[PDB]
């Protein structure tokens, strides 16, 4: 057992049919000595007598919250949770495995800039009792400082969630040396999860689209600006580009190409970090006429 | 001056090299759990070593000495056992017109009368051959963010300082 | 040896074959295509044994297709040599 936030304890378990668990003390959070009975969750049965209490925690009729008394007045209250191991293997019921970029994928990080802020997503069929917390830092051994937002419902098809990030003290132009780290809690009733992601900021940039694509006819000169959400200065953080007519595609580091409107008129543009080989952005499209 | 346009034109074409030259994996495979402490070893362009925008424009010397250290100390490695022993990779292959274009770019850098050339820190590589086609792909990836800042700071200088 | 090193070692094998087969791509090129195949095929066996939860056997097997491996590797770097 370990202390997961104030009053709040995780009981870590090998999860089987007939597993007979782990026995657990808990100690009432008071000075006082004499006097104190114990009750679960809302029944008022009293379960037992003392500053402590012991019990055999073994299924989730065992967790819950626990609060000791004395004189009729409520002391301190211990929330337990079960964290099922199941086969040598933490369960991972809440979230639902995106196996993309590979197995075991839950979270989902992408920034649109070398701000040190990003974006976090992950997806749950689970409606009920749910409450997510995130933490974050950049390294492990020498932890630095990230301050993340809360976990809140971001569309609905599969529920996805999203939090937001910054790094305390970012430094857009250096070599990353060591990598986020993101951490998120999950809590279903009584059951207890947890998931990690662990990344650079270069190797999950995605930019924004092409800002204000435009068209300048010749006896069709394309013309597009860097998205108002992409790192400065641009002479630095530079930007490469696809230009697609629709395959006839085209390459530029510049923001302006020639082309010409073959087909009904489909043409459409997309950035890239010029220098680091991250995630295109999305398409720009304007028609051709 | 530092020559920067000559600057841009190779370190933009070691970025193409980098991630040419060799096979790559996903960014987040081959992660272990020893990689947290093995990264301090190697140098990194870090915050405060002047290679911001800002530290460009006050004394470009502090970035290039540092951009110099890590082509100096890639260049040795990519002349290592790590690369050269078994399964061997000929000095025709692409990653051998990879380590001439560290090698093309740091002399590039040292100006005329500054002595930047230090000693490596060989400790020693890897003797199974497995280890040593691991251990590439961690190099070579690592190699890959560290031009990306090379590569930027001169193309802010061609088109800022010259 | 342990069960956890033995799922690591496969993901770098995987991540390394997935690395090489689309290197490949961006230049006998069908032997050796054919060859990467039966690897992952082998591959998938292997994790079929593990998910039943010998030893031996897969560790001997995990050296085994790591020297395929590193035979495909050192033909593909000269072919583009
Ligand atoms: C995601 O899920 C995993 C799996 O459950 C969690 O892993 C647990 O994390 C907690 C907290 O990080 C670990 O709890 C720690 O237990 C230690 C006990 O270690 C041994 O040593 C003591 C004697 O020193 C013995 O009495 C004990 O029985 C153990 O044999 C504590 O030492 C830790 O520190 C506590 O005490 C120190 C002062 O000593 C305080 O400064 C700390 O604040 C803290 O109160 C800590 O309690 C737990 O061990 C992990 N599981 C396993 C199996 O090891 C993850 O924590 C969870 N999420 C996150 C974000 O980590």
């Amino acid at each position: 057992i370990w202390e997961l936030k104030k009053d709040v304890y995780v009981v870590e378990l090998d999860w089987y049919p007939d597993a007979p668990g782990e026995m657990v003390v808990l100690t009432c959070d008071t000075p006082e000595e004499d006097g104190i009975t114990w009750t679960l969750d809302q029944s008022s049965e009293v379960l037992g007598s003392g500053k402590t209490l012991t019990i055999q925690v073994k299924e989730f009729g065992d967790a819950g919250q626990y609060t000791c008394h004395k004189g009729g007045e409520v002391l301190s209250h211990s929330l337990l949770l079960l964290h099922k191991k199941e086969d040598g293997i933490w369960s991972t019921d809440i979230l639902k495995d995106q196996k993309e970029p590979k197995n075991k994928t839950f979270l989902r990080c992408e920034a649109k800039n070398y701000s040190g802020r990003f974006t976090c997503w992950w997806l749950t069929t689970i409606s009920t009792d749910l409450t997510f917390s995130v933490k974050s830092s950049r390294g492990s051994s020498d932890p630095q400082g990230v301050t993340c937002g809360a976990a809140t419902l971001s569309a609905e098809r599969e529920y996805e969630y999203s939090v937001e990030c910054q790094e305390d003290s970012a430094c857009p132009a250096a070599e990353e040396s060591l990598p986020i780290e993101v951490m998120v809690d999950a809590v279903h009733k009584l059951k207890y999860e947890n998931y990690t992601s662990s990344f650079f900021i270069r190797d999950i940039i995605k930019p924004d689209p092409p800002k204000n694509l435009q068209l300048k006819p010749l006896k069709v000169e394309v013309s597009w600006e860097y998205p108002d959400t992409w790192s400065t200065p641009h002479s630095y953080f530079s930007l490469t580009f696809c230009v697609q007519v629709q395959k006839d595609r085209v390459f530029t580091d510049k923001t302006s190409a020639t082309v010409i409107c073959r087909k009904n008129a489909s043409i459409s543009v997309r950035a890239q970090d010029r220098y680091y080989s991250s995630s295109w952005s999305e398409w720009a499209s304007v028609p051709c006429s | 001056s530092p020559a920067w346009t000559q600057c841009q034109q190779l370190s933009q074409k070691l970025c193409t090299l980098a991630w040419s030259a060799h096979p790559l994996v996903g960014h987040m495979d081959l992660r272990e759990e020893g990689d947290e402490e093995t990264t301090n070893d190697v140098p990194h362009i870090q915050c405060g070593d002047g290679c911001d925008p800002q530290g460009l424009r006050d004394n470009s010397q502090f970035c290039l000495q540092r951009i110099h250290q890590g082509l100096i100390f890639y260049e040795k490695l990519l002349g290592s056992d790590i690369f050269t022993g078994e399964p061997s990779l000929l000095p025709d292959s692409p990653v051998g017109q990879l380590h001439a274009s560290l090698l093309g770019l740091s002399q590039l850098l040292q100006p005329e009368g500054h002595h930047w050339e230090t000693q490596q820190i060989p400790s020693l590589s890897p003797s199974q051959p497995w280890q040593r086609l691991l251990l590439r792909f961690k190099i070579l990836r690592s190699l890959q963010a560290f031009v990306a800042v090379a590569a930027r700071v001169f193309a802010h200088g061609a088109a800022t300082l010259s | 040896m342990s069960i956890q090193e033995i799922q690591k070692e496969i993901a770098q094998i995987q991540a390394v074959i997935a690395g090489i087969q689309k290197y490949i791509y961006t230049m006998s090129i069908e032997e050796i295509q054919k060859q990467i195949a039966a690897i992952q095929c082998q591959i998938a066996a292997i994790q079929k044994q593990i998910y039943a939860m010998s030893i031996e056997e897969i560790q001997k097997q995990i050296a085994a297709i790591q020297e395929q491996i590193l035979a495909i590797y050192k033909q593909i770097m000269a072919m583009v040599t």
